[PDB]
């Protein structure tokens, strides 16, 4: 019997219960976006998690948005270009979390979010 | 006017874009021809009467009749037929699933000439569906509110449903949620009862929601059952969930009923609450192939009356034909436009004109080894419920939740890389067992 | 605690006076023995789970399990059995028919090992029934409020149900009521619709009620349908009936649902309104002998949730066994204490400990020649509904109402004198034709 | 086609759509009460019908009660005794309607009401 860690084990939604993604594994997740014609977009934040400062009304939370890195990468054909921008974001904000979003312009909604860098 | 005792069979009638259409599986009594049975279905669900009445001369009753406009035989059945019936838009009270059901299924199932009758499908025209709010939020809004993308959601019904104190119940919830499930769940039977009164349960479940959310950094919820004996009690419970600031409440829509459900869906829209819908008692109506109403009709009705989740059964342990029927009504629940497809039990093309979809909830004895099949069949826009599959883990609720979350994310990761879940699923799970002791322990209890 | 995958068959269990008892007609799958099927019925409607969970050790789950305590075969059926199940009082939310149905029929009808399942009867213990208001008024209070004694009441559903203007609809009501009917009736489908909005109908029907009451000197009513898409709309309609001062409103309790129905029954109690209950959609559930719920269960549930009238079908054109089943649930609806009687489908002795009874409403193609049989079979505490049997009279609604009232009073007079309605009925009607031209005209249109 | 009379045809609930009861027919209705152990009771009123003077709330009506003639005839064994009291009531109030009620002490309710005399 092992006890599930109660401290130091905070999470970032989809894929964050897996081992940290290798570069090759991250490129495969980005290629999954590209094959589906979804637009990758990076965002970053030193605060990693939601909070409730301004309202506790149902389904209101603060901290769901992070800060956009540049713009969604419309017309991206090469997953290595997302990895390149990841390294730029880390260099500018090495103390921030960085994650990769995906946008679906047919469903007209955000459709992907997974952690790409932890400080 | 003269007092005294196939008019409703109109095989050349052209359906109107405003008509509500019905597909009935009809079993005539011996000696009743299929055309007369189809005519009876239309008459006895509209304007049929046993003797002439003078008041008919004060209106134009052809404008109010249901018309059986097509009959087909059923393969493999010598005495079953699909009878298609068209109902004028003006029969129906705007916004009322209650009136839609009353008008179409209120009377006809008792007609003596019909040995058995099953309503299989309804074509809800946009002109009528636009009079309904629909889901309080729906799939895309819910994902945005909860900040959850790219995977099925995960839930757990607390067991035993009755027998725990409210505090012990909430303790179980906290341990499930902190291990990686998105939701825990009140059983459909758990309302307010001796030894666990609802407001006490709401307090302790809210404490568990927030403790696990603060611990994990992920937004958590618990389907707090608001089902009640009266509408006033039902709203009272939603109001306290509102005060507690929690994200999601629950309703047993068939046993509470559509009039109460529509009220609660309105309250949820007005207050930002997600609405989890349990389909308790559906199999009283929807199980037998020869009589009742197919679940897809009950599912369309819930989308109209309003809900953000709905229980949809399971596909594992089911034959290919049953899985095809499930996928058919899953598309009817989630999609904007669903083309007719008889192989999946979709009898009519269904256009929802931007009414949001409902997340289907899979449940029923599932565990970690079902994760590849469930992910492959339902895709991301689903909730997978693991009751015994979490609380039955040998290391407790948080490791059991973690095993389920790891199994699911392993499947999602592999799918996204282009691997085939239908053929590689067991190996994907075995590979994750190598680095996840929680999943390895689950995989020895339950079998591939 | 060890994780991993006939305990519920307790044939020597002694039922408690607080237990809710259920009689299920169960059809096992091939190869499933009847004891295992009965055990499954009890497990799958209580505490059964597919894998062990550690939380069971925090309570005493034997206190929450349903027990199948008796199984018997069904004569004439090689694979049907009556399984009797006892449920502890603590499972049930006080005052909530919704929770009672959820708890007992919410899940078990889908269990794979049961090819078919029908709930035939429930034993409602006094300890549970005393948590329910029951009928807003009930048989004896209703007779006292309306000043009506010594005969069945008479009603008429307005036809065509849709197609008339509200004013033309009300005109038909006035003419029926002035001829001697006690009530006219909104069709179960008539709620609020294009071309006849509910508040307009309420206004004109109220005018008709009061015009006919002033003319005849007898108290009149019209079942004003309050069934609606939301609880708020339903109460809004009852509120306006309240303002108009009329005696009776109506609800489709199965399609509106028990949560809304219980709310409306409470409103009616609080405001002095009688509540007419229509059983629209019941045959979706209650028609097939092998699966669903028998109407007597739906009838007990209505008495608990609340109503002053309930539609009960007809006995004419029915075989002796069907009439015996109807009389069984008529006694369950009206009487204080009903002894077990399997020949009438009464599986349990039922004690209502002074909860008032509900007036059964007979309907279905009946006319003047059915008056002796209906009077003999139902007795005084009934409503007999004559839709086409009034509006179909060759001289119009008031003579048609008069023919029905004369036929009924002729039967009552003869019964009270000691004559046998079962043998002299046709002659009693023929004798009344001699002095009542209205009845004579009805008797030539429709046949003995 | 005959038109149902709209004036001069007011009614008194059960049996009032029948021809006026002969004495023999009235005695048979009283004997029906006695055979069932129901207690006959006469009541009378110059106003024949309900009205709504004090309230129009649902199921409130004035004029449902008339005035009791003496007392319910507990222990009545002979229907002619009810007819005797009918003639006394008519003699005292010849301008009043008179009707016969029945009381059921097992159901604990009034159970019969039919007109016996019109002025």
């Amino acid at each position: 019997m092992q006890v599930w860690p109660a401290y130091g084990n905070k999470k970032f939604e989809t894929l964050s219960y897996l081992p940290p993604l290798t570069e090759e594994q991250l490129l495969k997740q980005v290629d999954y976006l590209l094959r589906n014609n979804w637009v990758p977009c990076l965002e970053f934040s030193k605060e990693g998690f939601v909070y409730r400062e301004n309202s506790t009304s149902p389904c209101y939370y603060d901290g769901r948005y992070w800060t956009m890195w540049k713009l969604p990468m419309f017309g991206c054909t090469d997953a290595s270009q997302v990895y390149k921008e990841l390294q730029e974001a880390i260099a500018s904000y090495p103390d921030a979390y960085v994650r990769i979003l995906g946008f679906d312009n047919i469903k007209q909604t955000q459709c992907v979010s997974f952690i790409a860098y932890k400080p | 006017f003269k007092a005294g005792v196939l008019t409703y069979y109109t095989p050349e009638y052209e359906t109107k874009d405003t008509d509500i259409l019905a597909a009935f599986r009809v079993t005539p009594q011996p000696g009743v021809p299929p055309e007369e049975a189809g005519a009876a279905v239309a008459a006895e669900s509209s304007t049929g009467t046993w003797t002439t009445v003078w008041t008919d001369g004060l209106t134009s009753l052809d404008r109010y009749k249901g018309r059986c406009y097509h009959i087909e035989p059923v393969v493999g059945e010598d005495n079953q037929y699909i009878a298609y019936v068209a109902y004028p838009l003006d029969l129906f009270e705007e916004g009322s699933v209650t009136n839609m059901f009353t008008s179409i299924v209120g009377n006809v199932f008792g007609f003596k000439a019909l040995r058995a009758l099953r309503l299989e499908d309804l074509r809800i025209p946009p002109t009528y569906s636009k009079t309904f709010q629909g889901p309080p939020h729906g799939i895309q809004v819910e994902r945005d509110k909860l900040n959850k993308y790219g995977r099925p959601l995960l839930g757990c019904t607390i067991k035993p449903k009755l027998g725990l104190s409210a505090k012990n119940y909430g303790r179980a919830c906290y341990e499930c949620l902190r291990g990686g499930l998105d939701f825990t769940k009140d059983d459909e039977n758990v309302n307010s009862q001796p030894f666990m009164r609802w407001r006490d349960r709401f307090v302790f479940c809210a404490e568990a929601i927030y403790k696990s959310q603060a611990e994990t950094g992920e937004i958590k919820g618990h389907y707090l059952n608001a089902t009640a004996g009266t509408c006033e009690e039902m709203i009272k419970r939603a109001v306290f969930a509102r005060e507690l600031g929690v994200p999601i409440v629950m309703h047993d829509y068939l046993t509470g009923g559509f009039t109460a459900n529509t009220s609660l869906a309105h309250y949820c829209r007005d207050n930002g609450l997600l609405l989890h819908i349990h389909r308790a008692m559906h199999a009283v109506i929807d199980r037998q192939k020869n009589h009742g109403m197919h679940f897809r009709v009950l599912a369309k009705a819930l989308r109209m009356s309003g809900g953000d989740h709905i229980h949809a059964g399971t596909v594992v342990g089911k034959l290919e034909g049953e899985r095809e029927m499930t996928l058919g009504f899953v598309d009817l629940l989630r999609d904007d436009f669903i083309e007719k497809d008889r192989a999946r039990g979709i009898f009519f093309t269904q256009d929802w004109v931007s009414m949001p979809g409902v997340i289907p909830v899979a449940s029923g004895g599932i565990h970690v080894w079902h994760m590849p099949a469930l992910t492959e069949i339902f895709g991301d826009d689903s909730v997978l419920q693991f009751g015994g599959g979490t609380l039955g883990h040998p290391w407790g609720n948080a490791p059991g939740a973690a095993a389920n979350r790891v199994a699911l994310e392993a499947c999602v990761q592999a799918r996204n890389e282009g691997r085939d879940l239908a053929r590689e699923g067991n190996e994907i799970i075995r590979s994750a067992c190598k680095w996840s002791p929680e999943l390895a322990a689950a995989c020895e209890i339950w079998k591939a």
